[PDB]
């Protein structure tokens, strides 16, 4: 059975990364319904967008929402992790960002006061995970100047 | 979910020509094939020819590759994937030895190597 | 204005002044068997069942 | 061997973000009122079941006054109330001078200049040939701008003014506010629960529920009561700065009727008729008024007291007697009723043991004006058309809006008078519980593993 | 020879099959003759979009098309098979749903009456693609916890 | 060292496809300071888009780049190359197109001027690109009609 949309949000880490299609589902279902059209094909034509600009603004709002999927999905393509929602990497672990061992993470911890307890150093991750890619990309390079 | 309905049955002396008519339904015309068989009294049954309504490519036994012309009417659409059509069959000489069953069969599949096989077949007719 | 009634329609006549908001019936040669009590009523048919609410 | 990162996508993390909302109507399409309701007609129809998903363990800090979701829906009816009357009639030639005389108040009604008798000498094209007509207006919407009974209607010489489309309607219908994928609404369901703190008790929801836009000003009308006890909401600092916003937990009932039987009169103004007025009154002139069980009212009012001692935390005296006022709107009960604007004097039920008792019920005096100025600003202003008929309305009285007279004379000062607060507290009454937030569904963990093996 | 965009729609599913990508190209084709306003740079500025609501509302229709393009792109992310166009899962085929078999199902039939035969457990099917791949995300979860 | 946007521009194409992360990332925190909208949230309202058809004016740009970037990610996709930044084709060079030797051009040209030597021809290696897959299409047909 299955806790629903952000159910594992208070769950232990390992229990939220079991339920992450879960999450992920909202980013599409709420923008599935909106793109659909089909309520909104008949009722006073488009929804009179004539001299009506919260029809124009509420379209802003659908906009940064897929905005917003198409800045994760770059990342995770920058990453060389667009098909899988769990991907490892080549870069290795630096301590000074946690000094907590993997048991009292994933059985102790939620995702949301780890989001908070690291995210001090997130951009300097994000730069090791875009430098590492950088290495793959030059023993591509080695295979290419033969 | 098909059906093939054949013309009423009729008995001519040998020497004139003739015509059956097999009247389909219930599937795309169009998409299977059309097979003519007889079924011989006192010998084994023998398969005749077969005709694709679409491609209008005819091939027919060497025992009757010079006997028989065969026609298929244009497909009369009926839902949106199931439409109505006509197949004719004709000989040019008849004898005494051209008595027996004749039926009319569509194809099994649309495509691979059992395409024109006979699959669904009629009520069939008797002859002089 | 498409149609009246058959019995009585060389003698029925329909007009409708659009911008006056309003629409009129004109009955001639008014007879003895015509004195009833007249209604204009509306309704509203929709071929497509296409707007913002329900049609009555 | 070492230590890998490892990235998870779809991660339940979220954090406090301010995202534009949008519309959503009931799904009725309210077919069985006449025209549209605030122009929320064309508005996204709800799901026919919602899905909210409770977080268990989930505590996450709320601040209503923090919200900003009130200032977005603020604007948002602030913006069509102008849209429902950019179309509708301007009376700029209206202003013309009126010469006008006072008509008697009944001697069953306290004497007063009240309902003033005006003939318009104004011409509208040359065809009118400065016709004489005659119209019924409420004081409040009148000047004596010169002696000799010459008068002229207020605001002419400041702003333009605009008529309410008869057609539109006023009345406050539920409006569910959604928020877009990639964002969410944090609904806290505890009921005791004050407005802003760490929730134990978090659901997650794709709109908020229905709230209606009840415009009001010294009292709330039509909102939803909090559960068990009754709450009471201020500002961290609480003294005498803030407006405090009170959510009660049963509904007090008012009734108000306007017994005058107004009729229709001076139709074209402009090409076509255009314009609506009131005929002369058909029968007993009596004065609008609104009766309030004098029992209940004495009831919710001392378990209002005993909860201000509670949230106080300290003995002190707090007195009702007292009310003071700014403008119009904070002096009386301002709202909407049927399309005419009420104007009541409430000083009966916020004196001192006003009871004995002296009525069954207690009545207000109300005064009606046709000329509003709710949300126009300095530029335009709303002519409500007049109500053919009498008028009667039933409203729930769930919460109210009070202001403190806090004062260091060791507790013998503390006096709380009903303010006129802005529109906006309002809406944090009823967006008290929801909170909007960004989804961030990227997390980084390690796992000591890794992807040797490239492409 | 291709037969063209939507050709083989008639054909047999394994021969429409073989020119997806041909059905694939009519989501971007559209969409990039529309993004590249280079025709529409110039004609009167952005076409007149002052006192022209047209403008948005045409503008409001080709963002309709690109979010249902990242609702594909969405349905292939979470099912693991962002990159290709064919891939294959680890749901078993329930006999339920149709007992076609699979001569007849690729040599005989067309994916529209396909669609319509299976459009009634498409949402079924669906939950399973969403569920199988939870077992792949515990298979990595099992490397998680070490 | 990292050049910065477009910094390998003028650099051989070697140096340029070590950083192509750097090109690759600003198509993305362009994107993200707009959709955003923290900064915009608070500043008059929806910084007033009633009666300024400028800000839909300007919501239309947002629009176009997002929109380019689908274009991008989708010619990713149909070349089944969607995950990685540097992949390998099935597709033969032909000569026709440069005559050029390998070292010449990975260690004496730019990016630039090598687009515009091949602008030429680069619809027709689109359609091998397009075309070539189709054979991958087709050996996985052979693997379902079994
Ligand atoms: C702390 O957090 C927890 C966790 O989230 C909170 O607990 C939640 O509280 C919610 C509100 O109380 C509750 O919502 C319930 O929803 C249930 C199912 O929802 C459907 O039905 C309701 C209406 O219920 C009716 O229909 C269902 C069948 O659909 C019947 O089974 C019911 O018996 C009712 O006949 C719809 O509104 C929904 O849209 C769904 O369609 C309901 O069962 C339940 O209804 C009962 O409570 C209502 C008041 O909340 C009441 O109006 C309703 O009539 C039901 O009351 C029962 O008992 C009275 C007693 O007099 C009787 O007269 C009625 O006839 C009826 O038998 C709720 O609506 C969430 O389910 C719940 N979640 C969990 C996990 O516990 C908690 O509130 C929160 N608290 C604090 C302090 O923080
Ligand atoms: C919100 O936060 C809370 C934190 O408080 C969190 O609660 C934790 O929940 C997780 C799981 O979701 C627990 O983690 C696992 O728990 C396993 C134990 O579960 C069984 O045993 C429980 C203890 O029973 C004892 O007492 C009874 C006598 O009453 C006795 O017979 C038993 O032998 C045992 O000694 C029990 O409560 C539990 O619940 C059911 O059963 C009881 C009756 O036993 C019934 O009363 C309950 O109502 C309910 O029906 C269940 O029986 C634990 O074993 C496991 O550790 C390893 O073992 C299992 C094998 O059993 C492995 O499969 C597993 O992978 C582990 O390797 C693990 O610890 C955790 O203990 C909770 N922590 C608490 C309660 O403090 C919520 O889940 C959070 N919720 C969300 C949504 O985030
Ligand atoms: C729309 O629907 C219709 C459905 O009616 C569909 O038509 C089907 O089309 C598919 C292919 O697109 C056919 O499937 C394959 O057909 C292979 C046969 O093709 C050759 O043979 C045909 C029969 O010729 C007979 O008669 C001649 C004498 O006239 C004789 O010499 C031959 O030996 C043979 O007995 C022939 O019609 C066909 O067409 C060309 O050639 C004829 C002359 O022969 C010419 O008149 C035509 O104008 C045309 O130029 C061609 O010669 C069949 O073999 C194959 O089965 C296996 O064999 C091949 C090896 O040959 C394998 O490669 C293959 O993979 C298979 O394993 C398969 O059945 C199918 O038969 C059609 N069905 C019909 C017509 O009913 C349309 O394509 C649909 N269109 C769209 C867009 O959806
Ligand atoms: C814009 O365009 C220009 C084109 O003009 C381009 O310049 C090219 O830059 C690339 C690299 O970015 C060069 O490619 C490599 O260069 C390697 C040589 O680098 C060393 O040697 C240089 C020559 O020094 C000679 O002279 C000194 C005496 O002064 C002597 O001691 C030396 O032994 C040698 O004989 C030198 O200029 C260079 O720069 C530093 O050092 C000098 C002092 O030596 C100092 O004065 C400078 O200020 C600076 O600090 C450096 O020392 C070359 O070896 C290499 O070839 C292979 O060898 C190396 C191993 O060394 C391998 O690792 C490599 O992979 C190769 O296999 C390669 O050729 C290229 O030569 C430049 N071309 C020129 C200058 O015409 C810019 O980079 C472009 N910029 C952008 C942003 O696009
Ligand atoms: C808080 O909530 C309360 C909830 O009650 C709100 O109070 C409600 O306000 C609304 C809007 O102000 C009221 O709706 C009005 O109801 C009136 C009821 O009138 C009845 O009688 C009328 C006359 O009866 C005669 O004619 C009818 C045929 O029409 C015959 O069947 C009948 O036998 C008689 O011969 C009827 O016309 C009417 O149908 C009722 O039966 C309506 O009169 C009124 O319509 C007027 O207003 C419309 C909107 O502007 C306008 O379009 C119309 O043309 C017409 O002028 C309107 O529907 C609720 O009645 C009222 N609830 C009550 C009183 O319990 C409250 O507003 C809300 N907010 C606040 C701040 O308090
Ligand atoms: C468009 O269509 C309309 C009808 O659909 C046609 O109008 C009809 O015209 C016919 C004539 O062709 C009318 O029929 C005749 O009406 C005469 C007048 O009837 C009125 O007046 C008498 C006397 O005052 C009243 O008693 C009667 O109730 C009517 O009020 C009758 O005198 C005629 O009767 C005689 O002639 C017929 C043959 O025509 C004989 O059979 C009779 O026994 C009798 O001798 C005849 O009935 C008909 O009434 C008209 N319709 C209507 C509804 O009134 C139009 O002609 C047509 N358009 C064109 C251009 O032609
Ligand atoms: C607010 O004030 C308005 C006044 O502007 C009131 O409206 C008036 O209501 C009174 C009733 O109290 C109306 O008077 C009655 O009108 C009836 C209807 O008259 C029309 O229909 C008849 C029949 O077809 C026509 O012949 C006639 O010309 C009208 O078109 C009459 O039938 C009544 O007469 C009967 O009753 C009286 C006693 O009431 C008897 O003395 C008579 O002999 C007769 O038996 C009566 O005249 C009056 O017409 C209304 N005014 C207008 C302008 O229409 C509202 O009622 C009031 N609001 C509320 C809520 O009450
Ligand atoms: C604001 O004031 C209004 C009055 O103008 C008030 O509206 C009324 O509230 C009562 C609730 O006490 C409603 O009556 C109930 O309606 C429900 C819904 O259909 C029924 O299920 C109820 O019947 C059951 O309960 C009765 C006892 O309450 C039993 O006797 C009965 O057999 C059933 O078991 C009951 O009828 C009433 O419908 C409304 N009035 C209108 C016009 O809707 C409102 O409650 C006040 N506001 C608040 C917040 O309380
Ligand atoms: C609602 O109640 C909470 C809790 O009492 C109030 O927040 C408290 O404020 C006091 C004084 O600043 C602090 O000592 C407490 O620690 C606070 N507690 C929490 C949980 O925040 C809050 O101000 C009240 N909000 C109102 C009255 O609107
Ligand atoms: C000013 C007004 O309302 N009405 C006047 C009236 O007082 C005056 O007697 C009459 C003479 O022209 O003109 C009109
Ligand atoms: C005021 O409140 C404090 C804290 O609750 C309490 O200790 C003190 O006794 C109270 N004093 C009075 C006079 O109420």
């Amino acid at each position: 059975v299955f806790l629903g949309f952000l159910g594992a949000a208070g769950s232990t880490m390992g229990a939220a990364s079991m339920t992450l299609t879960v999450q992920a589902r909202n980013l599409l279902s709420g923008i599935v319904q909106q793109q659909s059209n089909l309520l909104r094909a008949p009722e006073c034509q488009q929804h009179l967008l004539k001299d009506t600009h919260w029809g124009i603004k509420q379209l802003q709002a659908r906009v940064l929402a897929v905005e917003h999927y198409l800045r994760d999905q770059q990342l995770l393509g920058i990453w060389g992790c667009s098909g899988k929602l769990i991907c490892c990497t080549n870069v290795p672990w630096n301590s000074s960002w946690s000094n907590r061992n993997l048991s009292e993470i994933w059985d102790n911890m939620t995702w949301l006061q780890w989001d908070k307890e690291i995210s001090n150093y997130t951009q300097i991750i994000y730069g090791l995970l875009e430098e590492s890619q950088n290495q793959q990309e030059k023993n591509e390079q080695d295979l290419l100047a033969l | 979910q098909g059906q093939l309905v054949q013309s009423g049955a009729t008995t001519t002396k040998p020497g004139s020509s003739v015509k059956i008519s097999c009247k389909t339904s219930g599937y795309r015309f169009n998409f299977y094939h059309i097979n003519w068989i007889r079924q011989t009294a006192g010998r084994g049954p023998e398969w005749m020819g077969w005709i694709s309504p679409y491609s209008g490519d005819k091939n027919l036994a060497p025992a009757f590759q010079d006997r028989v012309n065969m026609t298929t009417d244009t497909e009369v659409p009926v839902t949106s994937f199931t439409s109505t059509g006509a197949a004719y069959m004709e000989i040019r000489n008849l004898t005494s030895d051209d008595t027996g069953t004749y039926f009319c069969a569509k194809g099994l599949l649309r495509d691979g190597s059992s395409t024109w096989l006979p699959y669904l077949w009629g009520q069939g007719t008797l002859l002089t | 204005g498409v149609r009246y009634n058959p019995s009585l329609s060389s003698r029925v006549t329909i007009s409708r002044n659009i911008h006056e908001r309003q629409f009129y019936l004109r009955l001639t040669s008014m007879t003895a068997a015509d004195t009833a009590v007249y209604y204009c009523a509306r309704h509203c048919e929709d071929d497509y069942g296409y707007y913002s609410a329900a049609q009555s | 061997e070492n230590l890998w990162v490892t990235v998870y996508y779809g991660v339940p993390v979220w954090k406090d973000a301010e995202t534009t909302l949008f519309c959503a109507s009931d799904a009725k399409a309210y077919e069985t009122k006449k025209h549209n309701v605030w122009a929320t007609h064309c508005c996204v129809p709800t799901d026919p079941n919602p899905q909210e998903i409770h977080l268990e363990n989930v505590t996450e800090e709320f601040n209503m006054w923090k919200n900003n979701m009130v200032e977005q829906m603020h604007e948002d009816i602030i913006s069509l109330w102008d849209q429902s009357l950019k179309p509708c009639v301007k009376l700029t030639p209206l202003c013309v001078t009126l010469q006008c005389t006072n008509v008697t108040n009944n001697i069953t009604d306290d004497m007063r200049g009240e309902l003033k008798n005006c003939s318009f000498n104004m011409t509208t094209e040359l065809r009118d040939k400065k016709q004489k007509v005659y119209s019924l207006f409420y004081r409040l919407d009148v000047v004596q701008i010169n002696s000799n009974k010459e008068y002229r209607l207020i605001n002419c010489n400041t702003s333009a003014i605009t008529q309410a489309c008869p057609k539109v309607s006023f009345e406050p219908i539920p409006i569910h506010y959604c928020a877009p994928a990639g964002f969410a609404i944090l609904k806290c369901k505890d009921k005791k629960f004050n407005g802003t703190g760490p929730c134990p008790n978090v659901s997650t929801v794709q709109c908020t529920h229905g709230i209606k836009p009840v415009v009001s000003t010294q009292l709330l009308l039509n909102g939803s009561l909090a559960e068990e006890e009754v709450i009471i909401r201020s500002e961290n600092i609480t003294n005498n700065a803030k407006n405090i916003l009170v959510q009660l937990n049963t509904p007090v009932q008012i009734n108000c009727t306007r017994p005058n039987n107004n009729t229709v009169k001076s139709i074209r103004i402009g090409p076509g008729q255009w314009f609506y007025y009131t005929g002369d009154i058909i029968g007993d002139i009596r004065q609008a008024h609104c009766n309030v069980s004098k029992a209940t009212w004495n009831e919710t009012l001392g378990k209002v007291v005993k909860q201000l001692r509670k949230h106080f935390g300290n003995n002190t005296i707090i007195r009702f007697a007292n009310s003071s006022g700014g403008d119009l709107e904070v002096t009386t009960h301002s709202f909407n009723c049927g399309g005419e604007f009420f104007y009541c004097n409430t000083s009966g039920l916020f004196n001192s043991t006003w009871i004995s008792g002296s009525n069954d019920s207690i009545t207000l005096p109300c005064r009606i004006k046709q000329i509003i100025n709710m949300w126009q600003r300095i530029g335009q202003a709303m002519y409500a058309p007049p109500i053919q008929g009498v008028i009667r309305c039933v409203s729930n009285i769930t919460g109210l809006i009070l202001t403190r007279d806090g004062g260091s004379t060791n507790s013998t000062t503390e006096t709380f008078r009903p303010g006129g607060g802005d529109m906006r507290d309002n809406w944090r009454s009823e967006l008290y519980k929801y909170k909007v937030v960004k989804i961030e569904p990227l997390g980084v963990a390690p796992t000591r593993c890794k992807r040797r093996v490239v492409g």
